[PDB]
């Protein structure tokens, strides 16, 4: 389930699922690096009814994984609320910015 | 018998030409521009842009001006963020601009990587996270300095009438002008009222650009306008892109490079969808609407071909439309777009299109 | 026709007909660099050498992508082979496409 | 809360561990290896590599080796040509080691990147386009000997039975063969008499390799083989993989890395095709075929799912096949093989598949 895009915690990913990409959804991938930045979004968790924050930090220097592609735009925002913004490369501040797969970070309620 | 040759230009006029930015996602350190005549499809020739580039044409239609990140070794190394300035006849390089390591890594929204009206700056949304435009001296191949006025706002808006001018919008719901002098730093600047809501009804980026005024339009389908006339801004709306029967229906706009204005006319075009919620602001376009900014009424709707991005000619009165990969070419000389063809496989994965210049002086 | 895999003289092309790329069968699309050296084929035109110089110098072209081997041979017969980049001896060996030069009988 | 980690190692033993050597011709400056597991296809990782990359796993199975091309501006500026050392179980780039702009540019055929049996010297082609082999000192990091003596040759077969010896195909229809000192530089070399007819029966490339003994299959479905078990090799064939009856349908072998042996049993995997002509020699297979080459006969067939390339697995009786998208994992512990499972959508453009090394 953490594999298909319409998994409630990836709401507002555009990317490519790192727990598809030898990660999960909270660890990078073997060699790449996350980012200490992130998009976050709130998604409804369809159990307890409750809204979260989750955080979607990117793992960064390695090239395009290019499994399990998303484009959910759930509470998503313009650049002009920036942090909001998931279409712009949350990798844009690593030593090395090749963007390779999106996680989705629970922060909490 | 024969003999191989390179050093030839592109074999169509430019007025033939457009430019299919394919961000190659998939791949997207091998991103490229796709040069076609969409007279009869042709492919044309291409520009690399390595990882995620950006592309625009010079005003003056000689050059191509490309924006993109390289490192020593891809995935390590120094990083190089750079404009390149390509001949737009022979698709060759010419030159490299250096830029400060912080330009914007994103998908092409045009707002991102403009000119001034006067061609003499390229003007560009930086982030690091922390956000600026920076501003390019086209003449001096140098890079000039950061626009730190523009922190918390996005993208970037020309404004037609004057030389060196352009708008930016803020996370306050207005917009912040910006007037450069000759050697392209900030000479003035003013900031107008709030435009737009950003809790309760947030804007597109994409303006419908027209030379003294720009729309845009809301997640939910109101309107809004920005009139730059005068030295001041002045902002206004909502108004509603929809009656009774598209409210009923939740029709909403949505895409991303997803307006555009005809500005002889005043008819702006909007992809829209229906059953629109939250999370449907990117979906592909169900109809292409046809409003007259004017009179506020919807003078035409057509199918939307699953497009999400659009880009209009106002010298031959034509609007491109683009669903990732194919291109659509219509003839917008009347209020109903008219269909001429569809160029299949342009790109891979591109979210804009942009037609070589012919005049606009 | 030229821009078909069957073309008779496209007989051992492995890569992207430049032709489809915004150049010809004998020239290189806008920007790109024909290579010096090249593999060569014999074709049958419904006999020819055929000289497979590659373009060079940008990214893949992408269209008309053709494998042909008609009398290719491995790498111990260098110059008849294909699973080389005939652009890697130019001042960028980025592959970009493949044209098909009428060298004689 | 929870808090985003990097660091971490490949999540399946390297004996699960697989290398798919992903071209992506379409856009070749992204080309990379894609790392899954055989039990059960899930991805475990990949390794970027740049323009044209190729691959291997080094011997003792603690490192993986890519070679590739970088320019300062991709498509201007001046070449690197490279060896990369990275981690195997972090994936995990290591160090550099500089090469020659005359690297081999081309498809993922084994022999062109390849290691001595010891594990202490890469041994890669170059092209420049005049032919030599490049040898790579992996402790030292260094380039250390260019065998121009292998000019007109191609590729590089490892002797199993030698600490540092290879051979190369010449041009000559015989074999060179290289014998390394422990400095990695040229320590004695032989030629073998002519092997095979490069104008009338020319070989495929690839190797169906036992300890001390090569064979390779011609383009019209001869065998031709290589002894090693001295320090001169002896060479002989053609025996036909062809019986009457394959031979009145034309069949004929087809594909890239497309045979493989079984050390224990001396079988001889072979992708075929029927209705072989001039120019066929690339097709997909349309059946496997498994000879007996002590016998000189084939002893089963299979289908080939259109597969171009293969490896083998001594250890774990195993062989890849690979159709440049899709792998499937066959048990070939009988002489008939089984198919386990296809690992679909491994790669989009890959001719090359190998194990993780298990035998030190
Ligand atoms: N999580 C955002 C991935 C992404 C979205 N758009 C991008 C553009 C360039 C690089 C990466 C991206
Ligand atoms: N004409 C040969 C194209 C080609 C065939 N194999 C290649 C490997 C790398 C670069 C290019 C190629």
């Amino acid at each position: 389930e953490v594999n298909s895009c319409d998994y409630w915690r990836h709401c507002a990913v555009d990317g490519f699922l790192c727990s598809c990409c030898g990660g999960t959804t909270t660890t990078c991938p073997p060699g790449s690096t996350p980012s200490p930045i992130s998009w976050i979004g709130t998604c409804h968790n369809p159990h307890d009814g409750k809204d979260y924050l989750i955080s979607y930090h990117d793992c960064c220097g390695k090239t395009a994984c290019g499994r399990c592609q998303c484009n959910t735009q759930t509470r998503e925002r313009p650049g002009y609320e920036f942090f909001l913004h998931n279409d712009v490369n949350w990798c844009m501040a690593n030593e090395n910015s090749t963007f390779h797969c999106t996680t989705s970070v629970l922060v909490g309620l | 018998r024969e003999v191989l040759t390179g050093g030839h230009s592109v074999s169509a006029p430019q007025e033939n030409r457009i430019y299919v930015m394919d961000s190659v996602f998939m791949h997207l350190t091998e991103s490229r521009v796709h040069v076609y005549d969409y007279t009869n499809g042709k492919f044309l020739g291409m520009v690399p842009t390595a990882f995620n580039g950006h592309v625009q044409v010079s005003n003056d239609g000689k050059k191509i001006y490309t924006m993109t990140t390289y490192h020593e070794r891809i995935t390590r190394g120094k990083r190089s963020d750079v404009v390149e300035v390509w001949d737009a006849d022979k698709l060759t390089f010419e030159k490299e601009i250096s830029l400060p390591p912080k330009r914007v890594q994103g998908l092409n929204y045009d707002g991102l990587f403009r000119q001034t009206t006067d061609g003499k700056f390229i003007v560009l949304q930086n982030a690091s996270p922390a956000t600026s435009i920076g501003i390019v001296d086209v003449a001096k191949g140098d890079y000039v300095e950061d626009v730190t006025a523009a922190a918390g706002c996005w993208s970037v808006i020309p404004q037609p009438n004057r030389p060196r001018s352009f708008m930016t919008i803020c996370g306050d719901g207005g917009l912040l002008t910006i007037n450069l002098g000759e050697d392209g730093k900030v000479a003035s600047q003013s900031r107008s009222k709030q435009m737009f809501s950003v809790k309760d009804d947030p804007i597109f980026i994409a303006p419908a650009l027209d030379k003294d005024k720009a729309h845009f339009v809301s997640y939910y389908g109101n309107v809004y306008s920005a009139d730059f006339s005068g030295d001041e801004v002045k902002v206004d709306g909502p108004w509603s892109l929809l009656n009774d029967e598209d409210k009923a229906k939740n029709w909403v706009p949505g895409g991303y490079n997803l307006v555009g204005l005809h500005r002889a006319s005043g008819r702006m075009y909007v992809f829209m969808h229906p059953d629109g919620k939250e999370g449907t602001h990117k979906f592909p376009a169900a109809e292409i609407w046809v409003m007259d900014t004017k009179t506020k009424q919807r003078v035409a709707r057509i199918p939307g071909r699953d497009a999400l991005s659009m880009t209009i000619d106002q010298q031959r009165n034509l609007m491109l439309t683009l669903d990732g990969g194919n291109v659509n070419v219509y003839d917008i000389s009347q209020p109903e777009p008219k269909l001429l063809r569809t160029i299949e496989g342009a790109a891979e994965a591109s979210l804009q299109v942009q037609f070589h210049p012919v005049g606009g002086t």
